[PDB]
């Protein structure tokens, strides 16, 4: 994964959650990434 | 002759496997014979210098054959690959070809950005380069024909910014050693597709090397004690010299009737035994010092380790005569130029220094030297340079120790240029010029404390010139006095004791 | 519910409450009171709801008061008159006649955008007939807006307007008469594939290709097949010198060191060996031809810590080529380690800039780091960037700030992991990235010079780097064909200082290269602030193309982008039944 | 018996070289100490 680390100085915006949110989006695109390479074929 | 037939010779459409067919067979001397003979040259030159023309003219707006933009590259490549001939350089050197120069340089500077992308302006570069390092390769009529042409561009420069290729060519073409074609014959193994001329297997050898380097260079890379030996076809029963370069083996086969502009140069090799005028000849020009030679430095100074001493040297050269002494050293000159573009900061000063002593002021050339200096400016830079080093300050009305001696032997160099009407040799202006800065003051400070060999060589040198005396007396103790004193205090010894004499007299 | 809030690690979170109805009833100039209520709701210590909250927090930010009076009446217009928002989205479209929309006011409207989207995040009970026009008019111009946003934009505009339209995303709350923004985003993606070799950024197609690999989970086929006929056609078209395969068989060099252009760099603190699998989280940090990155200056240094290094227009374009370089890797060493080692390091960069982007490599001896950035003072102007309190899992990385922060200092505050060894250790500075002019408009933000000499000498610079870049390559090329050319086919080949030579060469080639890039890049980043635009995608163009006529490098980072996406979505599937659309266009000639 | 292609093309996929420490030792007799410091 990554880090969890966010700005501190947009908390002052109204876009944090969207920042917070396109880090999972991004997070979750490396861990579906890393699980479709360890994974084989059934 | 038969083969010229198929492709439509006695419009035209020549693919690039076509011109590589017919540059790669027409390397005999019939076949180039053949080839000057039929007019696809020329038609080709004149289509291209159309197609040159054309594209001039229409981005300035905002037997003939079109010739696009694809298969330009290609043919210059066949350009390149045909000028291996020594006629066909010979061909190349006539006024007949001189407009393939002139608008392919005046294609790839002045039209900048039918429309020409960056891939194919690249190809056009990389094959302008191609010929123009095939055309002077070895052929000094070549030579001075690319050096008056790319003076006579430098000289119509638009009034200020250089364009790409321009520059590019300055950094490349001049600044590279020039290369020539080693062939070695050999019945001894001797330890890439070539022309059938050059034989094969180990035993036929065929180098691309820079002419800089001698014979016992390349023979390395390839009591009774056998001992390789090399001759020409043209010598018979002397061998050649080891540390013997090529430059001068070029001279000596220049002389003896071999013809200009021969891309490749042969060598026998033999085995002597050995028991345990040819190197005193005139080295090649090169089209370096041959563009030198008319002041084209000057020209490109125009339009362009302690960094002042770099940015000094380009002010120095622009002097005539500079790049004709600065040439004595090649490999030095050339790492400085190479510094320039982006031991060493001692060159642009003992260059200079160099120059005042063989420019002496019994000449106009001398005077002349000094006035441009005088108008150019030169002494005050030098003047701020020793005033930054010593840190002294003008009368208002390990490396830095090399650079004041340097800075002093430049000095004591144009004061007197044979120490190293004499009166009115040198004008009052250097007179009320160095009244005013810092000498005086950092040389009371130095002296009160080679260096001092050169200080005493200025001393006697601003002692010779009748019009340098009065600078001498201080603004209340004598120069003369004062160097007698620290002469008995020092006391090589007879040097110092004649320049305090030669002082002491000159304040009497 | 909490959901809407929690952070990656799922142990915190954090919510921004604020409605267009609270500023509704505050026009009344009334309201001073608030309350909050908790509530767990139902369909050892056996906490339930709200007794598992462990730690509380509450902050209020106000708004910004400006000099424009009765500004009451001029917030509550477009929460109240829905024709903004259509014009705002017309000003997305380019479809006015009122002259050329710059990208300053493209990215104006965006932000405005994503304000009122924000603000309509959290619309309680409220009539919502102004949220479903400005929904129906994003979904009416929704090709347009990605294709103007995700193409035709820089790294900013694309992360603004993948930050809005994930926002419409996260607040989708529709009405059974309203479709969901899922599938129609979805749809606008996907009709926007066969511009995506005609891009102009890689971080605007890396935030697109983020999108898309989210919303992808709603309908599978039609990104498969898209995305299988781009692998075709990019495939094919990539195909079309024996100069980089001789270097790729020789040396392993693969990047093209004759192709001048680039699209983006990509690199993270995280050849390859195929033992492993007989690297994911590298895609962190895109973009960074658009932006250069600057130089370190250490200035103050705390106790037992010591920063060391890890191992006349030709001067001016010289000395701004010097500028513009990566630095050589530094680090920070630490005498005495403990439980908790306290040390502070301060760095300038000599003059205020613009701060984009920000990486520090993975410190397993280090519990947490702290950055603060200010311009005057350390109390005057200070403000926090980000504090990272798992450096031991994994590499900080700060990727394309909006706004983009103003600065000069930089204070890096480290503190040590819990029992820590006495064993010494480096804490590297990373690498840091920024914009080296700054715009008016972001100077306004928090002996300037004026726009056209710094072009002027951005694009003599740019000259001079292509001088030296055909120089090399010219160099490179004349090095490179006294190779042995063996007749011994490629066995031997498989199997010295001419080695190194070239890689010397491939690597001064390779620096020229992405200099020149980066170089063209601020020059054209100059030239669209001066009030031109980059190229426009025409509605004529052929896709075959724009697909031939796109830079190398472009495809394959495109290659590699779109076949992730591919490799998700066949991950996605769960270990069910794969689709048979990508599994029949993927025949044998095809997979061939 | 040259080493051929096959050779370098295996060699770097996994000058007398010592083998001690990557096998094991035993004793047919129970020792007071085991014989691994000798590997």
């Amino acid at each position: 994964s990554v880090s969890q680390a966010l700005d501190a100085r947009l908390e002052v915006g109204l876009e944090q959650q969207a920042e917070l949110m396109l880090k999972m989006m991004s997070t979750l695109e490396a861990d579906s990434i890393l699980q479709a390479l360890t994974n084989t074929s059934p | 002759s038969l083969l010229m037939g198929w492709m439509g010779i006695t419009p035209l459409a020549l693919t690039e496997s076509h011109l590589a067919t017919l540059a790669s067979s027409s390397q005999s001397p019939e076949a180039i014979k053949q080839l000057l003979d039929s007019g696809l040259p020329s038609l080709l030159v004149r289509s291209l210098a159309s197609f040159c023309f054309s594209h001039i003219s229409s981005s300035e707006s905002i037997n003939k054959m079109p010739i696009t933009a694809d298969l330009v590259a290609p043919i210059l490549r066949f350009l390149t690959e045909v000028g291996n001939s020594h006629i066909m350089k010979d061909w190349l050197g006539g006024s007949e070809v001189n407009p393939l120069w002139t608008a392919l340089l005046f294609l790839l500077c002045h039209s900048g950005s039918t429309g020409l992308t960056t891939q194919q302006r690249t190809a056009i570069e990389n094959a302008t380069v191609a010929f123009f390092l095939q055309c002077i390769s070895c052929h000094p009529n070549n030579q001075k024909l690319m050096a008056q042409v790319l003076c006579e561009l430098f000289q119509t420069s638009p009034q200020g910014n250089i364009s790409g290729f321009i520059r590019r060519l300055f950094l490349q073409l001049m600044l590279e050693d020039e290369k020539v074609t080693m062939f070695l014959q050999s019945p001894c193994p001797l330890y890439v597709i070539q022309h059938p001329m050059y034989g094969a297997g180990h035993k036929f050898r065929t180098l691309h090397l820079p002419v800089s380097t001698t014979l016992s260079d390349v023979l390395d890379r390839v009591i009774t004690v056998p001992v390789f030996h090399l001759f020409h076809k043209l010598l018979a029963g002397q061998p050649l010299p080891a540390e013997m370069t090529l430059a001068q083996l070029l001279t000596l086969l220049y002389d003896r009737k071999l013809p200009q502009g021969y891309r490749s140069i042969d060598l026998t090799v033999k085995l002597g035994s050995r028991v345990i005028s040819l190197l005193e000849t005139c080295p090649i020009q090169s089209p370096l010092q041959v563009f030198a030679g008319m002041g084209g430095l000057a020209l490109i100074a125009e339009r362009l380790i302690p960094a002042h001493s770099l940015a000094a040297f380009g002010l120095f050269l622009r002097l005539p005569g500079y790049a004709e002494v600065l040439l004595k050293e090649r490999k030095h000159a050339q790492c400085l130029l190479r510094l320039v573009l982006g031991v060493l900061p001692t060159l642009p000063f003992h260059v200079l220094r160099s120059l005042f002593s063989t420019t002496p002021l019994t000449t106009d050339d001398g005077v002349l030297l000094r006035r441009m200096a005088l108008e150019i400016g030169a002494l005050h830079l030098i003047l701020v340079c020793l005033s930054a080093l010593s840190h002294h300050s003008p009368r208002v009305p390990r490396l830095e120790e090399e650079h004041v001696t340097c800075l002093l032997q430049v000095l004591a160099s144009y004061i007197n240029p044979v120490s190293s009407q004499n009166s009115n040799a040198l004008p009052s202006v250097l007179l009320e010029l160095l009244s005013q800065s810092c000498l005086i003051p950092a040389m009371s400070s130095y002296l009160r404390n080679p260096l001092y060999r050169a200080l005493l060589e200025l001393l006697r040198a601003i002692a010779s010139c009748a019009a340098m005396v009065p600078l001498l007396l201080p603004l209340q103790t004598s120069v003369g006095t004062l160097l007698a004193k620290m002469k008995t205090c020092v006391d090589l010894v007879p040097d110092i004791q004649k320049t305090a004499e030669i002082v002491y007299a000159a304040t009497t | 519910w909490l959901a809407s809030g929690l952070d990656l690690s799922g142990h915190a979170g954090m919510l921004t409450l604020t409605s267009p109805k609270l500023v509704k009833g505050m026009a009344g100039g009334k309201y001073r009171s608030f309350l909050i209520h908790v509530k767990a709701v139902n369909e050892s210590e056996n906490l339930r709801g709200c007794d598992l909250l462990q730690e509380v927090s509450v902050t209020i930010r106000r708004f910004k008061k400006t000099s424009i009076s009765k500004e009451r009446v001029q917030r509550c217009a477009m929460l109240q008159f829905s024709e903004f928002h259509e014009k705002l989205v017309n000003t997305l479209c380019r479809k006015t006649d009122d002259g050329q929309i710059t990208e300053h006011a493209q990215s104006l409207v965006l932000d405005t955008l994503c304000w009122l989207a924000g603000v309509h995040s959290n619309g309680p009970g409220s009539s919502k007939e102004g949220n479903e026009n400005l929904l129906s008019k994003t979904r009416k111009f929704l090709s347009d807006i990605v294709r103007v946003c995700f193409f035709e934009a820089g790294r900013s505009i694309a992360h603004k307007c993948a930050r809005f339209l994930a926002l419409c995303i996260s607040n989708g709350k529709c009405d059974p008469c309203q479709p969901a923004f899922g599938p129609v985003l979805l749809k606008a993606l996907l009709d926007n594939m066969s511009f995506l070799p005609a891009a102009t950024t890689g971080g605007s197609v890396y935030w697109y290709f983020v999108l898309l690999n989210y919303v992808k989970d709603e309908d599978l086929a039609g990104c498969s097949t898209a995305c299988a006929s781009l692998l075709t056609a990019v495939s094919r078209q990539l195909q079309d010198t024996p100069m980089e395969a001789l270097l790729q068989t020789r040396y392993g060099l693969y990047s093209s060191p004759f192709d001048p252009v680039l699209f983006d760099l990509e690199m993270s603190g995280s050849e390859i060996d195929l033992s492993d699998v007989l690297e994911g989280s590298f895609t962190s940090l895109t973009g960074l031809l658009e932006v250069e990155p600057l130089h370190f200056t250490c200035v103050s240094t705390s106790d037992g810590t010591r920063i060391e290094r890890d191992d006349g227009l030709a001067l001016a374009i010289s000395h701004a080529s010097h500028f513009l370089q990566p630095p050589p890797h530094q680090s920070i060493i630490i005498e005495r380690m403990h439980s908790g080692a306290r040390r502070f390091v301060t760095l300038d960069f000599g003059r205020p800039i613009l701060l984009t982007d920000v990486l520090i490599p993975t410190c397993g001896d280090l519990a947490s780091l702290s950055i603060d950035i200010w311009t005057l003072g350390e109390e005057v102007d200070g403000r926090r960037l980000v504090v990272a309190t798992d450096i031991s899992t994994h590499s900080l990385i700060l990727h394309d700030l909006i706004p983009p922060p103003v600065c000069r200092f930089m204070k890096i505050t480290v503190i040590g992991r819990y029992g820590s060894t006495n064993a010494r250790a480096k804490i590297p500075l990373g690498f840091y990235y920024g914009h080296t002019y700054i715009l008016p408009w972001e100077s306004e933000l928090k002996n300037q010079p004026e726009i056209d000499q710094h072009l002027a000498m951005m694009v003599a610079l740019q000259e001079d780097i292509q001088c030296r870049y055909n120089l090399a390559c010219h160099r490179l090329e004349t090095l490179l064909q006294s190779i042995d050319l063996p007749p011994l086919n490629s066995a031997n080949n498989a199997q010295v200082e001419e080695d190194s030579r070239v890689f010397s060469a491939y690597q001064d080639c390779i620096q020229l290269q992405l200099q020149l890039n980066l170089a063209h890049n601020a020059v054209q980043r100059l030239k669209v602030a001066l009030g031109a635009s980059r190229k426009m995608l025409s509605e004529t163009s052929n896709p075959e193309d724009l697909i031939q006529t796109s830079s190398t490098e472009q495809l394959r980072t495109i290659i590699r982008y779109l076949l992730d996406t591919l490799l998700s979505l066949l991950h996605a599937s769960n270990g069910h039944s794969v689709p048979a659309v990508l599994q029949s266009t993927f025949h044998a000639q095809a997979c061939e | 018996t040259a080493r051929s292609m096959v050779s370098t093309i295996m060699k770097f996929l996994d000058g007398i070289h010592n083998f001690a420490p990557l096998g094991t030792i035993t004793s047919s007799s129970p020792t007071a100490q085991p014989a691994e410091v000798l590997l």
